[PDB]
RNA sequence: CACCUCGAUGUCGGCUCGUCGCAUCCUGGGGCUGAAGAAGGUCCCAAGGGUUGGGCUGUUCGCCCAUUAAAGCGGCACGCG
RNA sequence: UGCGAAUGCCGGCAUGAGUAACGAUAAAGAGGGUGAGAAUCCCUCUCGCCGUAAGCCCAAGGGUUCCUACGCAAUGGUCGUCAGCGUAGGGUUAGGCGGGACCUAAGGUGAAGCCGAAAGGCGUAGCCGAAGGGCAGCCGGUUAAUAUUCCGGCCCUUCCCGCAGGUGCGAUGGGGGGACGCUCUAGGCUAGGGGGACCGGAGCCAUGGACGAGCCCGGCCAGAAGCGCAGGGUGGGAGGUAGGCAAAUCCGCCUCCCAACAAGCUCUGCGUGGUGGGGAAGCCCGUACGGGUGACAACCCCCCGAAGCCAGGGAGCCAAGAAAAGCCUCUAAGCACAACCUGCGGGAACCCGUACCGCAAACCGACACAGGUGGGCGGGUGCAAGAGCACUCAGGCGCGCGGGAGAACCCUCGCCAAGGAACUCUGCAAGUUGGCCCCGUAACUUCGGGAGAAGGGGUGCUCCCUGGGGUGAUGAGCCCCGGGGAGCCGCAGUGAACAGGCUCUGGCGACUGUUUACCAAAAACACAGCUCUCUGCGAACUCGUAAGAGGAGGUAUAGGGAGCGACGCUUGCCCGGUGCCGGAAGGUCAAGGGGAGGGGUGCAAGCCCCGAACCGAAGCCCCGGUGAACGGCGGCCGUAACUAUAACGGUCCUAAGGUAGCGAAAUUCCUUGUCGGGUAAGUUCCGACCUGCACGAAAAGCGUAACGACCGGAGCGCUGUCUCGGCGAGGGACCCGGUGAAAUUGAACUGGCCGUGAAGAUGCGGCCUACCCGUGGCAGGACGAAAAGACCCCGUGGAGCUUUACUGC
RNA sequence: GGCGAGCUAGCCCUGGCCAGGGUGAAGCUGGGGUGAGACCCAGUGGAGGCCCGAACCGGUGGGGGAUGCAAACCCCUCGGA
RNA sequence: CGUGGUUCGUGGAGCCAUGGGGGAAUCUGGGCGGACCACCGCCUAAGGCUAAGUACUCCGGGUGACCGAUAGCGCACCAGU
RNA sequence: GCGGGGGGAACCUGGGGAACUGAAACAUCUCAGUACCCAGAGGAGAGGAAAGAGAAAUCGACUCCCUGAGUAGCGGCGAGC
RNA sequence: CGCGGGGUGGAGCAGCCCGGUAGCUCGUCGGGCUCAUAACCCGAAGGUCGUCGGUUCAAAUCCGGCCCCCGCAACCA
RNA sequence: CCGAGGGUAGGGCCCGUGACUGGGGCGAAGUCGUAACAAGGUAGCUGUACCGGAAGGUGCGGCUGGACACC
RNA sequence: GUGGGAGAGGGUGGUGGAAUUCCCGGAGUAGCGGUGAAAUGCGCAGAUACCGGGAGGAACGCCGAUGGCGAAGGCAGCCACCUGGUCCACCCGUGACGCUGAGGCGCGAAAGCGUGGGGAGCAAACCGGAUUAGAUACCCGGGUAGUCCACGCCCUAAACG
């Protein structure tokens, strides 16, 4: 857990890196599995879309295994444990034994002997994968399809996990990291565990750099801009907000809730408070 | 001091070339301009 | 007040450099004194010369230290970019 | 159709004025030559200046500027016989260097597709795109001028065709590889450098000494195969096989067998290598330039040693480090006479670039402009090191006006008796200090720091002894790092150049960072960190009419918005208003449904027109919540057994009346508050108190080690800051020869006073003073120049900004 | 309606640059310690928006310039490195 | 219903056009004559083509109470230089 | 196999479409369906043979000129059109 | 100088604004309860409405002046 | 050479003193309230934590040196 | 040593039901709560009381004692793992090997503290209702920290027999 440092600069001081010891690989990744990828938070039309990206270190994505369902009943061994940078959290190599290889992101209480398979059939044990229909209630899950067929998208950041609460039907409940309470179909895949590398929440950035080398540029409050540029600016020596707090484009940036009113989805969401 | 003219011949070509002005409507008409008001040169030199 | 100057008459203070006025701070000459002497007071004549260094403050001013014969007040676009 | 005005317009020519300047203070002097003419061109000598450059090479960019002949009108800040200038001729040679008949990157373009009133926007594959990947040439000689291009020598690549030998061949398809970070870094090499008593060499003994194991010059370069050293990469065999969108014998995966090692296989580096080639001083002529001998040159030992090479080397760390082709391998069709592989041999091998400048007089800066411009190499000695600094190689240059004088004054610099901040807004500026080694080093502290704290001692040369290291042998020599002893000279030994002044104590900001290109570097921005808030994923949000995209190939330990701003200890009370959040009732509510009733017109059946009740969203009202949401956090009167003061009470109002901390403050008006400290003397500063005009808790409150080209206050050290100036140096200023501007300018024959006048007169009145004209100087005046005042108002002038202004989108 | 990111600001892709010295983190090894530890010390090690300081990037203070060498320069000084 | 065109700015607002919703008939059918109804008239929508009379002046020519080199085109001249 | 593509001073039709300005402020209104941008057309282009006018039992496709007429109207019944 | 509010029994507030009427809390006084005092219960007293003029029939109330009080403002300069 | 000591520089400890500040002792009859001693009228005490003119109050846990009726 | 024994002794992982609160659905109507008595609060926007469903946290009723365990602080639903102390019977082994214990080290209720979680009930601070002269209290309605878990600190006590 979580490497400290003495103070020999300031900012060496409160840096905080992670304990790697988890890690058995280092400088991979398997080359057949990852291309490349690029951005600046700029897009098609060459124009800032997320203000203050750019910069930090270039990576290599690795290309990691959000479908499980179309290897149902073929098994796995847990070959490695090694660094994703484009993520929270850490990725397991696994060879299959079709001796196809795959990345899959690496749930917490894993070691890197074991067996791992997806389907139906399934021990409920850390990183299988079966159908939520399948999974005994309670389990505490990652990974999880929102619609079948359609790849996971829950709860896949270092640490996260969700929860089966009972079953409706088609359809079955579970508790997402964010505390909401959602109704997912029967057929999506999860895996059982949670995420793990759950230390993640604990680093200590330390100096600014440490934010550069993550691609995060400087951010500029309204408050120090002039009023061309922001809703709240100008008057200065300082100012109170002056007015509802607000973003750069006018819309309100406490309490007002953003999340649209008659998206179907709403017919399978039952919480989050 | 550095000054606004940095001379570099690619990008004279890919900027105010002929294959630019022709790319576009603002330039084909940039180049009818030039053409009808007789223009010597329609275009920059670069070599 | 709003007369010249808004097709521009640069504004405090400092410094430099002065020059002039006298309603005289000192020195010179005087009357009165509730002037014994000494030492003051107040007023008259008198512009020749003189009129310190320093702490504080942007300061002018002023307060203060140490001296002084005395540490004068004013004008000169609040003299003088 | 008539011009005097428009800071009018166009041109011409004046004034200023022979004035300022002539562009780095690196510096010149003479002799000879040339010529009509020479400080300025040529050659010689002497002097001086660069030398991590002011030398050499490359890329941009520039585009004949290159070389040579003939020229000097202009261009050249003077001159010019000279030139980057005029005229004219000449000069750039590549299968291997660079780039294309190769690869892909961002991006671009784009069959398919998608979207858009039109123009067009997007977009998979593909295509294009390079300073990245891939890829075969090294040394010398040669021209006035080009050379990895021509030539000499020695190597190599592809394609085509043949022959031989080998083999299931075969690709745009599968797989391997290519293929990668940042720090540090091993071993062996080379580049490069130092030294030699050894090798080779014209020549020299001057001026007192020296004929010497003297002095000065040089003592290498390239080189296939083979080989040797140093390294890189690298298992072999079988069986199974369901994966690698067909196929596989390949790759993947599992099991068994032997290697553990570079053993082998293989690749590269270096070295050596047949051979090829250079080869100094000097002296002689003879050169923009260089050319003979020296020479038959010698051609070797030692040492220092990369940052470069071996190269995918190794280690550690986290922020986790391109692609694709060449290359190999696997099979598909398809063909197996073919095809491919290997070696040899013959043939074939296109296009463009190539001159010259290239830290600058040839590029960007209107200029031959003190500015700007990416990569490489950059020698020697000494100073701890080093690209630093002084001198100096090679090489390059004295900056395209000069001659004199030796005033003021100005700039740049040197020194100063006594004093030592008295200077002044401020020690501004300058001075001090200054490197290295050793002694030694406080508060406080986040235990790292603070620290180079502070403060000191050492520092040269000679002789003696002496310890370990690298290289060699375990040897000497050569280098490296030391240690001890005894002496020498001077004012002084980091003897010159480069190289902190320090201490105390406040405010602000945690810290390194960021900023107003060109008056602000900061207490401003940012910053790790804390909190609120939105957001379940076709996320929220942002750009776009849209398609699409960013977000993110991310998923609540994530992403967006906002505030606060390391850390410590903390962040109180008010929800009435505003905002947001929640509320299935109620009220009002637009289109629409409704159609009671009324109307126009028809002979009428009808057509047309109104139209009440009632049903009918969001929003608003209403109900509640909500403070690290916008925000807000009282007044008057009385009271104690001196006095004062008021723990205490009364009352009025609020949604609630400011808690802790802090406080004359980056906030205190009165104000230089009062007291204390510092000083002889303190409107600042520091410590207090509290009467806080008008602090106060995330527009955070109070602190805080460390940090700061921030701002304040004090001391020591030291000084030309000052008392208070003096002297000296140089570049100007002056004089002479050459060249020769500028703003401004109604015209001028242009005095002082006291008046006067639109109120500040050279110009009017009176009086005074005053021969004509210049030079060098100073700035009082011409309400001096400059800029149609920026402040101020005016205009129903403009623009940026805000909002519960209006009205729209 | 068009022309501009050859200046300048940000990002994207691909390269390059950062003399020399200083200080001496974790880790590792050994020793000591303990019931086992924590831990202590030594050597090694070579971390750091670490320190001094060229190149490079700056632009702090002051002087100079002000019809400039220059429409932002020069000199001394100074920040990062 | 929402708009445009017309002289028509919502007006008593017809006509022509039509983005949206509903949605017929073929002469006894349909549009129109300024809301609407009656009468009386006009005309035959939802396919297409069609000279001439009109616009203009790169070009050629003819003519000026048009200019005469600061005029006349920007260009009398190798100027869109 | 035939065709398209692109250019042309101005002129033509179509799709789109401003602001200054005027209203002595300014929103409706004006400038103005102008400037401009886009597509197409030609030597012209558009228009064109009545589901028309509009009070006559009248006219007879379209274009262009004069006139009707600054009339009928429109209009913050304002400026103006 | 300026603009807005205020001056009412002893204290603090209503009442003015809309003419006629002065009210609330505390205090003070008389009486109870208590051994006693407060607390508490029953009772009373108490103001010309800053002041000076006017209006009116009548003025705390409307107007003017004066005297104070609280507040706000004093900017470009 | 050593060397009294003088000088310069930086530490340590100790006494004295200082605007102001903190509590404390003590001083017949001043002000506020009633915490405690009787179940002291809320049993008290208590470590600690927050709050409040003041005594104190409240929370959590603890001690007894506290407890003939009522459901 | 052997053979036995009782036990909330400690650490770990699990797990059970009762209850409270919250939510959903049903049915149902005008009050419910609370107190000395009341008010605040909650309730026709349909509460309280009743039934069904779910969520979640915390503490473990009867057994239970005047009891057991521990050195002390302390320990109480049930299951397992790991683990300490201790008692009895035997009279087997070693042979004074003992007792205490300045310092040292370790443990140490509650509250508090740091970093994450968790958060039902309770409840400092705080708000409101009441009481009172006042009521910054006692009672009533709210209510945050905290109470719970992991890790790390704090090191106190009427830590008492
Ligand atoms: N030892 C002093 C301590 O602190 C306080 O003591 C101090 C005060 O509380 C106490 O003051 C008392 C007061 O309570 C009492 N109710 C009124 C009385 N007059 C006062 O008394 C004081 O005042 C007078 C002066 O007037 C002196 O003469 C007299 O000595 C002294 N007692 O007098 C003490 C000082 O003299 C506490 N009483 C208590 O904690 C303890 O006694
Ligand atoms: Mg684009
Ligand atoms: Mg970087
Ligand atoms: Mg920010
Ligand atoms: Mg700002
Ligand atoms: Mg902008
Ligand atoms: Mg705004
Ligand atoms: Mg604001
Ligand atoms: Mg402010
Ligand atoms: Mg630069
Ligand atoms: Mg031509
Ligand atoms: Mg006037
Ligand atoms: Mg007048
Ligand atoms: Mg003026
Ligand atoms: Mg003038
Ligand atoms: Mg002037
Ligand atoms: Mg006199
Ligand atoms: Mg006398
Ligand atoms: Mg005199
Ligand atoms: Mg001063
Ligand atoms: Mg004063
Ligand atoms: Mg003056
Ligand atoms: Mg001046
Ligand atoms: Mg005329
Ligand atoms: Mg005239
Ligand atoms: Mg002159
Ligand atoms: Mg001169
Ligand atoms: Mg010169
Ligand atoms: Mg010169
Ligand atoms: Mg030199
Ligand atoms: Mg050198
Ligand atoms: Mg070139
Ligand atoms: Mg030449
Ligand atoms: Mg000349
Ligand atoms: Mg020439
Ligand atoms: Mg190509
Ligand atoms: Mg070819
Ligand atoms: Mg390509
Ligand atoms: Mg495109
Ligand atoms: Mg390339
Ligand atoms: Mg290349
Ligand atoms: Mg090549
Ligand atoms: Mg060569
Ligand atoms: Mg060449
Ligand atoms: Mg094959
Ligand atoms: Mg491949
Ligand atoms: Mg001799
Ligand atoms: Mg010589
Ligand atoms: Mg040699
Ligand atoms: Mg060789
Ligand atoms: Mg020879
Ligand atoms: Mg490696
Ligand atoms: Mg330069
Ligand atoms: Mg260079
Ligand atoms: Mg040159
Ligand atoms: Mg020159
Ligand atoms: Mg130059
Ligand atoms: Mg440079
Ligand atoms: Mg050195
Ligand atoms: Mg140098
Ligand atoms: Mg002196
Ligand atoms: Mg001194
Ligand atoms: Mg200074
Ligand atoms: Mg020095
Ligand atoms: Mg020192
Ligand atoms: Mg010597
Ligand atoms: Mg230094
Ligand atoms: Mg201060
Ligand atoms: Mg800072
Ligand atoms: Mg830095
Ligand atoms: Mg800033
Ligand atoms: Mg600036
Ligand atoms: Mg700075
Ligand atoms: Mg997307
Ligand atoms: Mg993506
Ligand atoms: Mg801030
Ligand atoms: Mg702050
Ligand atoms: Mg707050
Ligand atoms: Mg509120
Ligand atoms: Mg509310
Ligand atoms: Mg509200
Ligand atoms: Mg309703
Ligand atoms: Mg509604
Ligand atoms: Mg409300
Ligand atoms: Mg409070
Ligand atoms: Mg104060
Ligand atoms: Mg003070
Ligand atoms: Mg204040
Ligand atoms: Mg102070
Ligand atoms: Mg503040
Ligand atoms: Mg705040
Ligand atoms: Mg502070
Ligand atoms: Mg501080
Ligand atoms: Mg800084
Ligand atoms: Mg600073
Ligand atoms: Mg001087
Ligand atoms: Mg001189
Ligand atoms: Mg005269
Ligand atoms: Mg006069
Ligand atoms: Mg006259
Ligand atoms: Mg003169
Ligand atoms: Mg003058
Ligand atoms: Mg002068
Ligand atoms: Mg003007
Ligand atoms: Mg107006
Ligand atoms: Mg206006
Ligand atoms: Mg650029
Ligand atoms: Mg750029
Ligand atoms: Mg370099
Ligand atoms: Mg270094
Ligand atoms: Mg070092
Ligand atoms: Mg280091
Ligand atoms: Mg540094
Ligand atoms: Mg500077
Ligand atoms: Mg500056
Ligand atoms: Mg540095
Ligand atoms: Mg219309
Ligand atoms: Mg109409
Ligand atoms: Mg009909
Ligand atoms: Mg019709
Ligand atoms: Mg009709
Ligand atoms: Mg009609
Ligand atoms: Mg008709
Ligand atoms: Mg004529
Ligand atoms: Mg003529
Ligand atoms: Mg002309
Ligand atoms: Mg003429
Ligand atoms: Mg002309
Ligand atoms: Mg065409
Ligand atoms: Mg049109
Ligand atoms: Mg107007
Ligand atoms: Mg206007
Ligand atoms: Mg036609
Ligand atoms: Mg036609
Ligand atoms: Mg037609
Ligand atoms: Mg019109
Ligand atoms: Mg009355
Ligand atoms: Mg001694
Ligand atoms: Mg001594
Ligand atoms: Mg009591
Ligand atoms: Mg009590
Ligand atoms: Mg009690
Ligand atoms: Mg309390
Ligand atoms: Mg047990
Ligand atoms: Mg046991
Ligand atoms: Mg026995
Ligand atoms: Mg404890
Ligand atoms: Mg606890
Ligand atoms: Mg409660
Ligand atoms: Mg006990």
């Amino acid at each position: 857990a979580v490497k400290k440092f003495k103070p020999y600069t300031p900012s060496r001081r409160f840096m905080t890196v992670a304990d790697f010891s988890e890690i058995t690989k280092t400088e991979p990744e398997k080359s057949l599995v990852k291309p490349l990828k690029k951005t600046g938070g700029r897009n098609n039309q060459g124009r800032i879309t997320v203000r203050f990206r750019g910069g930090g270190h270039k990576r290599l994505y690795r290309i990691i295994d959000f479908k499980r369902w179309d290897k149902v009943g073929i098994p796995a061994k847990v070959a490695a444990i090694e660094y994703d940078p484009n993520r929270s959290a850490r990725i397991a190599l696994l060879h299959y034994v079709d001796g196809e290889k795959r990345y899959i992101i690496a749930p917490d209480g894993l070691q890197v002997g074991q067996q791992v398979v997806a389907g139906p059939d399934a021990p409920i044990q850390v990183g299988n994968a079966l159908p939520l229909r399948f999974i005994p209630v309670g389990t505490v899950v990652h990974a999880v399809e929102l619609e079948p067929k359609k790849g996971a998208k829950l709860a896949r950041a270092a640490g996260t996990s969700a929860q089966i609460q009972g079953r409706e039907g088609d359809y079955v409940i579970l508790r997402l990291p964010s505390g909401e309470l959602r109704k997912v179909h029967g057929e999506c895949y999860a895996t059982v565990g949670a995420v793990g590398n759950a230390d993640h929440k604990n680093i200590v950035l330390g100096k600014a750099g440490r934010s550069r080398w993550l691609g995060r540029r400087p951010h500029v409050r309204g408050a120090a801009m002039n009023p061309v540029d922001h809703p709240h600016g100008g008057g200065e020596g300082r100012a109170p907000r002056g007015r509802p707090p607000a973003s750069p484009w006018g819309w309100q940036t406490k309490g007002l809730k953003t999340r649209k009113r008659r998206k179907p989805s709403s017919r399978f969401i039952i919480a989050r408070r | 001091m550095k000054r606004t003219w940095q001379p570099n011949r690619r990008k004279r070509a890919k900027t105010h070339g002929f294959r630019a002005r022709m790319r576009t409507p603002g330039g084909r008409k940039v180049l009818k301009r030039r053409r009808q008001k007789g223009r010597w040169r329609l275009t920059p030199a670069v070599r």
